[PDB]
This record gives C-alpha cells, sequence and structure tokens, in this order.
C-alpha cells in the first residue's frame, strides 16, 4: 500500500519544495538539533529533484484521461481517502497550466487545488494566477534550499558554526550533485529562464494578473535566477570548479553583455564573481603551518592539465562580447 | 505472466542492459522474487542492485551488494566479494550525502571495517598461494577463503597462525586494536628473520635491499601508530643484524628517514640505546657502532637541515650539540685505539658544523 501513495508524491510542484526549504533553513540556518534528523529524511527522499533541478514532472497520456473523467469518476488527490469530483472549469484550468509549463494534468491540478487553498491569501486573483506564483516559489524554494546547502558545506569562505556530522552529511549531498553535472544544468537554467518570454507565453493564455501580480512573478523569476548564480558563486567561494566547469563557465561569460548604463547586471555579475574565486591563490599566502594540506585540496594543483587548458582558452580565442571582462578574467589569471 | 515471461527472456538472452531499461512496477518485485527461489541467486541479485543504482536507490543497491560480499558461495571469489564491499560503500556514501539517517552512518562504518578485514583475508590467501603452493592443505585452505567473508579471530587461528604468517598477524591485530608490545615486537622480529632467511642465496648488497624493501613498505602502514612500530626495539634488532652481516652503518639511519620516522625521534632512539651500555656491542667487538650510526644521522641532518621542520630546528640543533658534548666525554674515558680516534675527530667536525647552523 505505501507504493500507491509514494506514486502520488512524485506529482506537487510547490508543498513539497516550501517543506524543503523550510527543513533546510531550520537545520543550517537556525542550528535547530532537532531539525538534522529531518534534513537527512528529506535530502534523501527529494535527491532525484535537485540532481534533476527544475524539470516538470512528464505528461502522460492516462493521465490526462483520468483528469478529463475526473467531473463523473472522481480523482484521488493527496492525504484525501475519498475521490473528489472535479468541476469542469477546473478541468479546463488543468489543461491550459499542463500546456503553459508542460507538467504531468494531475501535477496541474494539484497546483491549482494549493492555488485555490492559497487564493484567500493572494487577494483579486484567480487560482490560476496564484498558481503561477507558487510554481515560480516552489523552484524559489529549490534553488534557496540548493544555496544554504553549499554554503553549509566544508570549505575556505562561508564557515557556519555546525556540527562535524552535519557538515559531513551535506558535504557529501552537495558532491554527488556535483558528480551529476551540476554547473552545466545552472548555466543552462540560467540561459533559458527569461522574464520577458515568460511573461509572452502568460499573455498567450491571458494569465497575466493585476501591476502587482506581474511584479511578484518577475521578483521570483530573477529570485530563481540570482540563487542559482549565487548557488556557482558560493560553491566556488568553498572550493574551486574542476577543470570542465570552469570552461563551462567561460564559455558562458564569452557570451555576456552589458546594460544600457554601462553596468553588469546582479546575475552576471554574482557568475564573474565565481570566476574570480575560481582562479583565487591568495590563500597560499596566509599561513605556513597547514600549507601543504591546502595545496593537496586547491582542484589547481591535482590536474596537471587545469593551468594548461586556462590559459590556452584565455590566450588563443575570439574577442567576447565584453572585451572588458575578457580583461578582467586576464588580469586575474595573470596576477594568480 | 506476459511480464515475467518477458524479463525471464531478456535475462536468458543476456540483455541485461535493455531489462534494467524497462520502467516497470513488477520488475523489482520479480528479481527479488527470483533472488530468494532460483539457484542463481547471484545472477538476480546482481540484476537487483543495478536496477537500483539506476533508480538512484543508493540505500537499497549498497545493502543489496553487501548481502552478495556476506553470502556463502563457492562462485563469489574473494575478489569479488571485495568489488561488492567497494561498491556496497560507494553506493553507501552517495546515501549519507543524501539522508542524514544515523543508521546509514553506522552501515558505511561496519561495510569500511569489513573491506578492511577481507583486505587482510586477500592478503593472507595471496600470501598462501605465494609460499606454500606445495602445501596440500593449501588448495583447501584457498577455497575456504573464497567461499565467505571470516573473522577476525577465525583468520588469526585458523590461517595466520598454523602457516606462521607474521606480517598478516601484525594486520590482524592493527585491524582488532589489540595492543600486545611483546607479540608485536616478536611478530617484527619474525618477519626481519623470515626475510634475512628467505635471501640466504643473495648476494649482501641484494639482502640489504631486499630487507630495506621490506621493511619500508610496512614502516610506511604502521608507522603512525607506534603500538604497532616498536621504533626502539627495530632500530636495536637491525643495527645488531647490521653488526651481525658487516653490512654499512647508515642502513637503519637511511631506512628509519624514508619511513618518515623524524630525526629528533630517531636521535632520541640511538641516544637511549648508547645509554644503555648494552655489553652485546663489546662482546660483537664493535663498541664505536651506535657512535658511528649517530655520527650518519647528525652528518645527514648538517647537509639537509630543511629534513627537520625550521620552527624546532634551532632547538633540535642545541640538542644534537649537547648530545655531542656528552659523547665525546665518554670517548675520552675509553681506551685510545685508531677508530675511536677517528670518531672523536669525526665528532669535532660535526660540532664545528652544527655551531654554524646555531
Amino acid at each position: 500500500m505505501a507504493a500507491q501513495l509514494a506514486l502520488n508524491s512524485e506529482a506537487s510542484l510547490w508543498g513539497p519544495y516550501r517543506e524543503i526549504w523550510q527543513t533546510v533553513l531550520s537545520a543550517l540556518i537556525k542550528r535547530q538539533p532537532e531539525a538534522v534528523h529531518s534534513l537527512d529524511i528529506v535530502l534523501k527522499k527529494y535527491k532525484p529533484d535537485f540532481i534533476s533541478l527544475f524539470k516538470n514532472p512528464p505528461k502522460s497520456a492516462q493521465q490526462h484521461e483520468r483528469v478529463q473523467k475526473a467531473s463523473t469518476e472522481g480523482i484521488p488527490i493527496k492525504g484525501t481517502q475519498r475521490t473528489r469530483i472535479l468541476e469542469e472549469q477546473l478541468i479546463k484550468e488543468a489543461f491550459i497550466l499542463s500546456d503553459l509549463y508542460n507538467i504531468g494534468e494531475i501535477a496541474a491540478v494539484e497546483l491549482l487545488l494549493i492555488g485555490e487553498q492559497q487564493q484567500p491569501t493572494f487577494h483579486g486573483l484567480t487560482r490560476g494566477l496564484v498558481a503561477i506564483l507558487l510554481y515560480w516559489d516552489g523552484k524559489s524554494c529549490m534553488a534557496e534550499s540548493l544555496l544554504h546547502l553549499i554554503q553549509a558545506r566544508k570549505g575556505k569562505t562561508f564557515t557556519l558554526d555546525h556540527s562535524p556530522e552535519v557538515v559531513s552529511m551535506v558535504t557529501r549531498f552537495t558532491d554527488d550533485l556535483m558528480e551529476q553535472g551540476l554547473t552545466n544544468k545552472i548555466l543552462t537554467l540560467i540561459s533559458q529562464i527569461d522574464v520577458n518570454n515568460e511573461f509572452d507565453k502568460l499573455k498567450k493564455e491571458r494569465g497575466l494578473g493585476n501591476k502587482k501580480h506581474r511584479k511578484e512573478v518577475s521578483d521570483l523569476i530573477k529570485e530563481c535566477q540570482q540563487s542559482l548564480a549565487h548557488s556557482l558563486y558560493s560553491w566556488s567561494c568553498q572550493t574551486p570548479l574542476n577543470r570542465e566547469d570552469t570552461l563551462l563557465l567561460i564559455g558562458y561569460l564569452e557570451k555576456v553583455t552589458v546594460e544600457g548604463d554601462g553596468s553588469l547586471d546582479k546575475v552576471n555579475l554574482t557568475l564573474l564573481m565565481s570566476l574570480l574565486y575560481c582562479l583565487d591563490v591568495g590563500f597560499l599566502e596566509q599561513g605556513t603551518d597547514d600549507r601543504e594540506e591546502l595545496m593537496k585540496q586547491a582542484s589547481m594543483f591535482m590536474d596537471r592539465q587545469y593551468i594548461a587548458a586556462i590559459h590556452n582558452r584565455l590566450q588563443n580565442t575570439q574577442p567576447w562580447k565584453s572585451p572588458g571582462m575578457q580583461a578582467t578574467v586576464r588580469l586575474a589569471w595573470a596576477l594568480a | 505472466l506476459f511480464n515475467i515471461a518477458l524479463f525471464n527472456w531478456l535475462i536468458q538472452a543476456d540483455l541485461t542492459d535493455k531489462l534494467l531499461e524497462l520502467n516497470s512496477p513488477f520488475l523489482e518485485p520479480h528479481l527479488v522474487r527470483m533472488a530468494k527461489l532460483d539457484q542463481n541467486k547471484v545472477r538476480y541479485m546482481d540484476l537487483l542492485w543495478r536496477y537500483y543504482e539506476k533508480n538512484r536507490n543508493f540505500s537499497n543497491a549498497a545493502r543489496v551488494v553487501a548481502k552478495l560480499a556476506d553470502m556463502h558461495s563457492p562462485e563469489i571469489s574473494l575478489k569479488q566479494r571485495l568489488e561488492y564491499i567497494s561498491r556496497a560503500i560507494l553506493s553507501a556514501k552517495s546515501s549519507t550525502t543524501m539522508s542524514t539517517l544515523a543508521a546509514d552512518g553506522e552501515f558505511l562504518h561496519e561495510l569500511e571495517e569489513k573491506l578492511e578485514v577481507a583486505r587482510i583475508q586477500l592478503q593472507i590467501q595471496e600470501t598462501l598461494t605465494r609460499q606454500y603452493s606445495h602445501h596440500s592443505t593449501v588448495g583447501d585452505a584457498v577455497s575456504q577463503l573464497d567461499s565467505q567473508l571470516m573473522d577476525i579471530t577465525k583468520m588469526f587461528g585458523q590461517y595466520a597462525d598454523p602457516f606462521r604468517l607474521s606480517e598478516c598477524k601484525l594486520a590482524i591485530i592493527h585491524c582488532a586494536g589489540h595492543s600486545d608490545p611483546i607479540l608485536v615486537q616478536t611478530l617484527w622480529q619474525d618477519i626481519i628473520d623470515k626475510e634475512l632467511s628467505d635471501s640466504m642465496g643473495n648476494s649482501s648488497v641484494d639482502r640489504m635491499q631486499s630487507l630495506h624493501l621490506k621493511i619500508t613498505s610496512l614502516g610506511k602502514i604502521y608507522a603512525s601508530t607506534p603500538r604497532y612500530f616498536p621504533l626502539e626495539f627495530l632500530v636495536k634488532y637491525l643495527e645488531q643484524q647490521v653488526c651481525n652481516f658487516s653490512w654499512d652503518a647508515g642502513f637503519v639511519t637511511y631506512t628509519m628517514q624514508e619511513i618518515n620516522v623524524p630525526v629528533p625521534k630517531l636521535l632520541e632512539v640511538y641516544d637511549h640505546l648508547f645509554k644503555a651500555r648494552d655489553p652485546w656491542w663489546s662482546r660483537m667487538k664493535k663498541p664505536l657502532h651506535l657512535l658511528e650510526s649517530i655520527y650518519i644521522l647528525l652528518s645527514g641532518y648538517v647537509q639537509e637541515p630543511s629534513k627537520v621542520p625550521s620552527y624546532e630546528r634551532r632547538r633540535f640543533t642545541t640538542l644534537c650539540l649537547d648530545a655531542i658534548s656528552c659523547y665525546l666525554v665518554e670517548l675520552q674515558s675509553m681506551d685510545p685505539a685508531p677508530a675511536l680516534l677517528n670518531t672523536v675527530s669525526n665528532f669535532k667536525s660535526l660540532q664545528a658544523k652544527l655551531e654554524r647552523l646555531s
């Protein structure tokens, strides 16, 4: 019987992600000893969501037929032993949300039912407009959970006074995520997420609310991009990226442009800082006694090809879209 | 019925990768059922853990592979059991990074201890096959060592003791945390005496090199744990062998430095051995031998002062000057022989070089 309850567990896009974030905050930021046991259970349970990062549950012809028959046969929803009959309006809204975000029809129904439950906190919005906020809030909670897990790893810069057991658990969990190509996923997501493209999708289906709702959706999207960029930054501050991930970050910054005032935007400034921290060697100046052990931990001294690969990439190549940003990385490399 | 026939056909056709691509909810119950009922239990457990690893169920993968490693079977060699334990550890580490359960940490520690015990078991097996291949009981002993993972107590009493495997006995007592200083000294003596016996057909230089490689290899394992590396006994015993075989007096000092024994700690041992005034050295007509070894050790420090950490170098040079002053006073109390006058000259030259380093 537990396996049929587990199969509906994977369909919810907000409630579980908010529970993950609250557990991560309570264990790592608030240092609550009771929350550490809950953190281990949550990290083991939702490891596939962190590995897949922002991946939506896929559409299914069996889910489509069930949601279409839900006005007569009823659907089993999470937490309820009884099938619930769904209104024809909610069934139509679920197909619109399923088409908009390419999510499974049960996940769209669950997100709308949570959006109907939260409709009193979001006054003047329809359940579908609230479901759009909760969709991006759930992605924000997953990105912030990843950021705080990376900050609480063993490294050089952020010292969160945690027990060695929690630090070891979080470090093992976050190492397993990096081996699954976390850097390439983050840079791909930051490239794909655009407020204008999302507003054009929402505008086609009339999913744009009042001036406040447009701001809240824009702010949640920008937070997701910023927390993802901070995740790579906070990583690079704790431990220097490997040869392949450093080359991916360089290959992203090659394509970046400056704002209309001549400044870098928040996300690209953070990613430039991530690369500048990957190029930091001044920990070699600050101690005589731990010097050999710190040299053994730095990725630049572990891989004999790291220096040659980065040097050749900065020496032999096409002008970046921002020549000044290329010049900053070359100066940092020359000093390194 | 159809899914069972398809799975059995894919298994019979050796299409294991395609079977593991089938996201069928009936595959796991089928593999678990077949791993309980079928004679080919190994093969179905192998498919079952690969299915769990592919589905990122690392806790269940680790438990199936640990159970494969513990399973009494002549079909699973000790080398394959070690591969299974190593894979169980890799899966358990992947799970503990995701899971804060104390039970996943305890299980990981049990697997790490079991891997160490199983490596000693493999060392016994490989030593029996290499050194006792002609002994009638070794075929049976090797097959028993493949058939299951053994407890340390059984490995000691049934294999390491009857076959006089002093290196394996030392590894066993290290792994068990059992500390008997007399037993540790006896085991090191047996290892040295065996290496000296096995090399009796070789040149004096090849015998010296064989013993050096042996003592350096074991010394690098045990020198971090003083309970299993009786440095004073080892230095004394090896210096007695250097005298017995008329080897280079530098041999013990060089071998201990290659093990990473600190020069100050090695000097403390030689100073103690010299001050102990053991009648053995006079009986062997080599009363200056320990002072020759001290001179070689300290000459090596004077040539390369980086062998001593910079923060203790000044203190250590002063300790050497005080020690040399004591050795020179004792040498003046002995009968004037040409060898003694040379030793006194060497220590005065060494003193004048150490005064330039202070």
